[PDB]
């Protein structure tokens, strides 16, 4: 599909609401496996089960191994651009 | 046989 940007808002008393599998030691991108209802990535609207995360805060996720990126997703905080596409 | 990380 298209690369769609979003935005997140999220406090810091939370975490994203995302699971994330994939990464690229399996050789397949960041993928969402679960939106945790409820919690801000739910809350955003616009990221789903099966996107791609592509980069963060123009930060590029297509590269990364899966804990580089549990490592830069959570580092993020407040206000937060998602690059995703869900193939 | 990927992992999974809840964030």
């Amino acid at each position: 599909g298209p690369i769609r940007k979003v935005l997140l808002l999220k406090e810091d008393h939370e975490g994203l609401g995302i699971s994330i599998t994939g990464g690229k030691e399996h050789g397949v991108p960041i993928l969402i496996s679960e939106i945790h209802p409820g919690q801000p990535a739910d809350r955003c609207g616009g990221l789903h089960v099966g996107d791609a995360i592509l980069a963060v805060n123009g930060v590029n996720l297509r590269d990364t191994k899966h804990k580089e990126a549990v490592t830069i997703l959570s580092q993020q905080r407040g206000e937060i651009e998602f690059e995703v596409v869900y193939v | 046989r990927w992992p999974t990380s809840k964030i």
